[PDB]
RNA sequence: ACCGAUAGUGAACCAGUACCGUGAGGGAAAGGUGAAAAGCACCCCGGAAGGGGAGUGAAAUAGAACCUGAAACCGUGUGCUUACAAGUAGUCAGAGCCCGUUAAUGGGUGAUGGCGUGCCUUUUGUAGAAUGAACCGGCGAGUUACGAUUUGAUGCAAGGUU
RNA sequence: UAACUUGGGAGUCAGAACAUGGGUGAUAAGGUCCGUGUUCGAAAGGGAAACAGCCCAGACCACCAGCUAAGGUCCCAAAAU
RNA sequence: GACAAUGGUAGGAGAGCGUUCUAAGGGCGUUGAAGCAUGAUCGUAAGGACAUGUGGAGCGCUUAGAAGUGAGAAUGCCGGUG
């Protein structure tokens, strides 16, 4: 009628880098999980993808809030007869890093087939450096 | 240059020469028409103000007044014999913006 | 130009034939009569010699060199199945179904 | 003329079909309700 | 006399038969399983013509929002300025100013700005 | 055990997909110039003479 | 103001006959080439059957399994689409590709996003793991005669009617 | 803005939860039997994650218009980090 | 043209469409009727036309009349086919 959609042909999407030092784990990832939508435009367009790429260094020295590090326990099943596996929080900071950043952000996207492209645009590295140096991302500041 | 006028309870952005369709009109085919109630007046020209700007009206040529495409209401309840089938075809008017 | 041979009430079912016509198309005259003659179904001498009279047709009627013939139909439809009787156990009986199937082979000289 | 005849207006009606649609009101219980004597095929009880 | 009914339930079935076609196997063959579906249909295009009106008028929200926080204002903010400034633009309009003109819809939020 | 269910055409021509036959494996003889088969006679005028 | 081959007699047909029971007895299915046989001489593949031409005819996709020839169902080609995906199989929004209409706010396909647990019976209550339906076609259930009562209409009226 | 009277045609006699006043049971039961309201039954729509009976509210049809109710405003997911 | 009304089961009341046959009137057809097939057509619904293929001899329209007058289901009956 007389609303604008956008389709595969006008859109750009930007690179940004993240710096994790210092930050709450829940209070960051909120605001990484619009980043990656799309929803900081005005051609949002539900169905179709408009998100930027996004890249978190630092991804240890992830700061908790009150007993955390000892009574967050992550659950997981095998499908198997009795198998169940268990891991505290502080302890998969310290072995996989990136795994208890990045999980903590697929977890606020909607489960789809487009849910599941826009997961793939985050980059989480425990270090201090990044290997996609070939683009340029500019550094962006959480509000 | 666009405008931004209100119609037939909704609002429309109007450019020169555009083909719209609108609600229903008592005008004829083939004459004119005068929008009077614009809200906003942008683009090229300079930025004015709300909620009706002075003067600032509309002009548009009838083109056509026709019905729509006819629709199919059916709604039924389950193990309750109750159903019904009704059919529409709404009406409108297609207008010309000449000058704005 | 074309040229069809068509049989009727083969008292072999349908769907045992239509695994051999799925061989023979879309290959030339000469690659085809070998094909349905080395192998060891119940329809082979029954496609053969619907391919056969198909290019009599050819030669006789219209007039087209074989050197240069290819298959470019073959399918199988159904026919008048024959109702019978097997008699089984408690005195209960069953349907046996003699099926029946029209076979067609239509050659071309791709011009 | 017996090609242009009019009854008196208001003395013809048409008679009334149960059991035909649901749309006329008289479909599927015709008229009677749910099971019961009064819904059987043979009346009722004798009003005497 | 005897009726016997003939070409009378052909015509009937083969409307259903058709206004069913694109579906999946026999939802599109046979008449017993499309009438259902047509049925079904039909309800659901009511009660989908009612709630395109509400995931529209959503979609014009968000869009008017991320235009905002790029001059340090929300959407509460935004539509709270431009009543006490007496401006009487809907959503559907605000939509389509930021998406094509980038120079309007910054005079629009100057004036509900200094509404306060 | 019976069917619970009735199949469909879709799943009745999936399962079919691999109930097909090769062709037979045939070359060509020099002696009898007709097809035949591998490591076996010209079943037309010739032989063997492996 | 009766039926028109599931109708009308069980029987339009060589029917109380095939057939089924020791027996008394019970009982079907099966109409249509064309105005006229003028029922395809001869040739070709094949052991035959059946086909491809040529002829007969106004018509042979009217060739005796012979008027018209629907649906289920079984196939042969192609324009879009599909091998990381959780599906009462539709609906609303929507790119890309491919066609061109009873000419109008066009047709076919559907990458991706919303919302959504069939139908009928019976129940206080059913997506129900309560009942019924494999699919398609045909057939298949408030009727007539005579009385009573209450309504509309028409004729005459202290009379009305056989 | 309805009531009563005369005549024609009916259906219904298996009800359920929730709040509340009480018997029975053990100040047990989605128990059972009575009084008084509401909803379901015969009611779609929004909310309570899904959920006839609970809260808000009674669908003549069409629209890519606006304002509110119960509930809500970090992300899923519309609106205050 | 002003105001008000239009969720609905058992059930009550009103208004309409279609099938077959009869009467009167008036029409169509071997320059191709009924039927069958396809289409992007017209009505508030039940439903009504037109064009193009197939078909080879019957059939609508207007006003009344009379009904073996409308099918999705009864472990329904018969036939065909999965």
């Amino acid at each position: 009628r007389q609303t604008f959609m956008a389709n595969e042909s006008n859109i750009e999407r930007k690179w940004y880098v993240i710096d994790a030092e210092g930050q709450t784990l829940g209070r960051l990832s909120s605001e990484v999980a619009s980043i990656l939508r799309g929803k900081n435009k005005v051609t949002y367009t539900p169905h179709v993808d408009t998100g930027d790429y996004v890249i978190v260094i630092n991804a240890s020295k992830i700061e908790f809030t009150g007993n955390k590090e000892t009574d967050k326990v992550y659950y997981r099943h095998s499908n198997h007869p009795g198998g169940i596996k268990s891991i505290t929080a502080g302890e998969l900071r310290r072995t996989n890093p990136e795994r208890l950043i990045e999980n903590s952000i697929k977890g606020m996207l909607p489960s789809t087939r487009l849910g599941e492209k826009q997961g793939k645009k985050l980059f989480v590295y425990g270090g201090a450096e990044h290997p996609h140096a070939a683009q340029q991302p500019e550094n962006y500041e959480l509000r | 240059m666009f405008a931004i006028i209100e119609t037939g309870g909704k609002q429309i952005k109007v450019e020169e020469g555009q083909e719209i369709f609108v609600e229903k009109l008592d005008v004829n085919e083939g004459d004119t028409f005068t929008f009077d109630k614009v809200l906003f007046v942008g683009g090229d020209s300079v930025k004015v103000g709300a909620p009706t700007v002075e003067g600032a009206t509309v002009t548009a040529t009838v083109n056509k007044q026709g019905r729509g495409k006819k629709i199919t209401v059916f709604t039924y309840k389950r193990r309750k014999n109750s159903k019904r089938k009704k059919g529409h075809r709404q009406p409108y008017t297609k207008l010309t913006i000449d000058k704005i | 130009m074309e040229a069809k041979a068509v049989a009727r009430t083969i008292r072999i079912a349908p769907r045992k034939v239509r695994l051999v016509l799925d061989l023979i198309r879309g290959k030339n005259a000469a690659e085809a009569i070998a094909i349905l003659k080395l192998t060891n179904k119940a329809s082979s001498p029954v496609i053969e010699k619907v391919l056969m009279s198909a290019l009599a047709n050819a030669e006789h009627n219209y007039d087209m060199n074989t050197d240069e013939l290819v298959v470019k139909e073959a399918y199988a439809n159904e026919g008048p199945t024959l109702k019978r009787f097997r008699p089984r156990a408690q005195g209960r009986a069953s349907a046996i179904n003699k099926r029946t199937s029209h076979i067609t082979i239509v050659v071309s000289d791709a011009k | 003329k017996l090609h242009e005849l009019k009854p008196a207006e208001g003395s013809r009606k048409e008679r009334n079909r149960v059991g035909r649609g649901v749309a006329t009101g008289n479909g599927k219980t015709s008229g009677r309700g749910h099971k019961g004597q009064k819904a059987r095929s043979g009346g009722g009880v004798r009003p005497g | 006399p005897r009726v016997k009914g003939g070409t009378v339930t052909r015509a009937r079935r083969k409307k259903t038969i058709k206004l069913a076609k694109g579906y999946f196997g026999s939802k599109h063959t046979l008449y017993k399983v499309a009438k259902q579906q047509v049925m079904k249909s039909g309800q659901y295009a009511f009660r989908d013509r009612r709630q395109r009106k509400r995931d529209f008028r959503k979609l014009w929200i968000t869009r008017i929002n991320a235009a905002a926080r790029q001059h340090e204002m929300s959407y509460s903010r935004l539509m709270n300025g431009l009543k006490k400034a007496g401006i009487d633009i809907n959503r559907k309009m605000l939509s389509e100013i930021a998406i094509s003109d980038e120079k309007a819809f910054a005079q629009l939020v100057t004036k509900a700005k200094d509404a306060l | 055990a019976v069917p619970k269910r009735r199949t469909s055409k879709t799943r009745k021509n999936k399962r079919r997909t691999h109930f097909k036959i090769s062709v037979p494996g045939m070359t060509e003889c020099p002696n009898c110039g007709e097809y035949k088969l591998s490591h076996r006679v010209c079943k037309n005028c010739g032989s063997y003479n492996g």
